[PDB]
């Protein structure tokens, strides 16, 4: 359980499934009026708001990424690259 | 003529058989293992135009690396008998001869086939170990052949040590079988780990690891 | 072929032989079973030319049989050894004397030591097919095929480059893995099951994914390779193949629901 | 029946490939860890060829005038003649691909030479070439340490695994060699001054985006 941040392992990039669920999620969270961490520059559609705030890292989430043992490393969406 | 094949075959079987030892770690000189013909009959043959296997049985020790790798390997006799059955009596010698100067483990060719009396007399002094080959089985050294990739027996310190950078149980690796004949030519046993290395075509190399189960 | 021994074709034609099952009942044209009954003399009029010609106990039937020369010369053989074939056979009861190769009828005859007329007619079924004249088993219709053969040339490039080739119908890998002559590092077989038993499971894997790529490249299709090597791998992660059926991955334990 | 039974197996974390309970299928899937979709033929051109073709592709002296190579390449060219810190790399290079061509003889035993690999490097080539106008009848400011350390260098970074045991470190030396050996073959020293003349400027825009597609191309864990 619980690997330390300094022992992470796996990729640092963002899978494309990560970005998807995530870009889920935050889509979802929004469209259920959760506060927004970006200026909406008049994006009205939950999702592309989402891509917005994923394109200026202000998703406050954080990926549990599970080993096939039952340990987990923990990323920040913050810290992960998008492509 | 017949003598001739039996030399030929009994020739090859022989080779195989130093190259299998000196695979599985012994101490074989290079240049030993590719006695020509004509020295080995020079050598092992009578004059008469027979061969005396009963002499050509031999003995050989754990290269001096291996115990820095397997430190508990041990010295290895390895023996061919001559009459085409073999019978309890024989083997009763071997199980004590290989006990009473104690090696580690003794290989038994043989040439036809053994009575399934012998065949119980076997599994009987640990820790050393009776692996039999009739002989036939031998004329060809299956590694050589090119569909077989390099299997390498893994210190069950290194087996340790994989099942912790993968963080794997013993029963999630592949495995192998202590009948499969590569493992036999190895003598592998179970809980061994052999660790396969293949050409890949798409990554040059790529090397696996089984189990034998 | 052996290394060296590559597009020779006579040296091919002795392995092809070396191999290739052959029966007496092959070779063969008619037995026939007489009763003439003097052992020396023979009412057939050559048997006495050959009598005296090998007398220079045994019984009054005597078995005589024919066989085709081109038969006999196609996989060519020569009476000596199929005489002593037959006369390590069973024993040295069975007297037999054969014809000259140069014999312009291939003749072999034999005798031996109730009525037998029966266990006569026994012997010559067993002659006809329980006796091998050379090959291994299961080996018939040895073709020898030419093959180009991409090898590398002295200044280091590759250059097709031909070689004889025995194709086979039927098995038995062990033994033609032995019979000298040929390079017993590179024979294949199309049954990969053989190849696993004989070389273990590694190189059964590899054979596997022999097979299934000719399946499919054979009609000109392209997968990419790894998903045939991960279906491969499914197929042998236990030592020894497992099918993909019932019996192969539903009886692991994966979990009764799937 | 196939789908049933591979119904499972998936891309873990660490880039195994278990099945439901765990068990490794392979080590790296595909045994690259790389992405079919991302994968093309290339060819490489260090399995061919005759020798000679093969030492007038890829041999480079200096200090002897057998192979060697002219100046009016780029503008280091004059001073460089008989150096020798530099004449050993190349042979150390060229020492390389020697391996390689023997290497990949083994590999693929029939000399075939085109085989789908990750990164299509050509069109890395073209790409900089027409991005930075290639003034060919003009020499280079690449600098032979740059170009030999240059590819050197970028083999560390294409990383497949990246945990930090003896373990992993072979396995991803491993998981690299071919392409490895072909990227050597694409950007060997006489190929990138004479053939491509890349600028210094192009060079390390082909090397960043080299590393940019191939880490693009490794397989996401997750993938069923």
């Amino acid at each position: 359980k619980a690997i330390p941040k300094d022992q992470r392992a796996t990729t640092p990039y963002m899978t494309k499934y990560e970005r998807a669920r995530i870009l889920g999620t935050r889509a979802l969270q929004i469209s259920m009026n959760a506060p927004v961490f970006v200026d909406l520059e008049g994006e009205t559609d939950p999702l592309r708001i989402a891509m917005k705030e994923l394109a200026e890292k202000k998703i406050p989430l954080v990926i549990r990424r599970y080993l096939p043992d039952g340990s987990f490393e923990d990323w920040s969406v913050e810290e992960l690259i998008v492509d | 003529q017949e003598n001739e094949r039996n030399i030929s075959r009994l020739w090859r079987a022989f080779r195989t058989v130093k190259e299998m030892v000196k695979d599985r770690g012994y101490f074989i000189t290079q240049e030993e293992v590719e006695l020509p013909l004509e020295d080995f009959k020079a050598k092992y043959c009578d004059s008469m135009g027979r061969p005396q296997r009963k002499m050509m049985s031999f003995q050989a020790n754990p290269t001096e690396e291996s115990i820095s790798k397997f430190p508990d390997m041990g010295s290895l006799w390895v023996e061919f008998c001559d009459e085409p059955s073999v019978g309890v009596k024989t083997m009763k010698t071997f199980v004590i001869h290989i006990q009473e100067k104690n090696f580690q483990t003794g290989i038994f060719v043989y040439q036809n086939n053994i009575t399934p009396s012998a065949m119980k007399l076997v599994p009987s002094i640990p820790p050393a170990t009776i692996e039999t080959f009739n002989e036939a089985a031998l004329v060809v050294n299956i590694t050589h052949h090119e569909l077989v990739p390099k299997h390498i027996r893994l210190s069950s310190d290194e087996k340790r040590e994989l099942l912790k950078r993968y963080r794997l149980k013993e029963s999630q690796l592949p495995r192998i079988q202590r009948a499969d004949p590569v493992a036999l030519y190895l003598g592998l046993k179970r809980g061994e780990v052999v660790k396969i290395i293949r050409k890949s075509e798409t990554s040059g190399r790529y090397a696996s690891y089984r189990i034998c189960m | 072929l052996e290394p060296g021994h590559a597009a020779d074709q006579e040296q091919a034609k002795l392995i092809r032989s070396a191999i290739e099952h052959t029966t007496l009942k092959s070779v063969t044209i008619a037995s026939e079973i007489y009763y003439d009954p003097d052992p020396r003399s023979t009412v057939i009029p050559e048997d006495e030319e050959i009598i005296q010609l090998h007398f220079s106990q045994q019984s009054p039937w005597l078995l005589r049989l024919e066989l085709d020369r081109a038969a006999m010369n196609d996989k060519d053989l020569t009476m000596g050894q199929v005489g002593e074939r037959i006369k390590q056979t069973f024993k040295n009861d069975l007297f037999v004397i054969w014809s000259e190769d140069n014999d312009e009828k291939l003749i072999i005859r034999c005798r031996v030591v109730a009525e037998e007329d029966h266990m006569l007619k026994k012997i010559e079924n067993t002659m006809l097919e329980n006796i091998t004249l050379r090959g291994v088993e299961n080996i018939e219709r040895v073709v020898m095929m030419k093959y180009d053969r991409k090898v590398p040339s002295p200044t280091g490039e590759y250059v097709k480059e031909p070689e004889w080739v025995l194709e086979t119908d039927g098995v038995n890998l062990s033994e033609v893995m032995t019979v000298p002559g040929i390079d017993p590092t590179r024979i294949y077989t199309n049954s990969f099951i053989d190849i696993m038993e004989v070389l273990g499971i590694e190189a059964g894997r590899a054979a596997l994914y022999k097979e299934v790529y000719n399946v499919i490249a054979s009609d000109g299709s392209y997968v990419n390779y790894r998903h045939m090597a991960l279906l491969v791998d499914v197929m042998t992660t236990q030592g020894g193949l497992t099918s993909v059926t019932r019996h192969g991955f539903n009886r692991s334990n994966t979990g009764a629901l799937m | 029946r196939l789908v049933k039974a591979l119904e499972d197996i998936m891309v873990h974390y660490d880039n195994t490939t278990r099945n439901s309970l765990g068990n490794v299928i392979q080590f790296i899937y595909g045994e690259d860890g790389m992405d079919a979709a991302h994968i093309e033929k290339q060819s490489l051109d260090t399995i061919g060829g005759s020798d000679a073709a093969f030492e007038k592709r890829y041999r480079v002296d200096l200090l002897n005038t057998d192979h060697t190579l002219d100046p009016s390449l780029l503008e280091s060219g004059s001073e460089i003649l008989g150096d020798l810190k530099l004449q050993v790399l190349l042979d150390e290079e060229y020492k390389q691909l020697v391996k390689d061509r023997k290497f990949l003889r083994e590999v693929f035993v029939d000399g075939e030479a085109n085989w789908p690999l990750p990164v299509n490097i050509r069109r890395i080539i073209q790409n900089a070439q027409q991005t930075f106008h290639i003034d060919h009848t003009k020499p280079s400011d690449l600098t032979i340490k740059d170009i030999v350390l240059g590819v050197k260098d970028l083999q560390e970074n294409l990383l497949v695994l990246r945990g930090k045991n003896e373990i992993i470190q072979n396995a991803q030396r491993d998981a690299v060699t071919l392409f490895c050996c072909l990227l050597r073959s694409r950007l060997a020293t006489r190929r990138v001054l004479q053939e491509y003349r890349l600028t210094k400027q192009a060079f390390d825009w082909v090397l960043s985006n080299i590393e940019a597609q191939f880490l693009r191309s490794v397989v996401h864990p997750g993938e069923m």
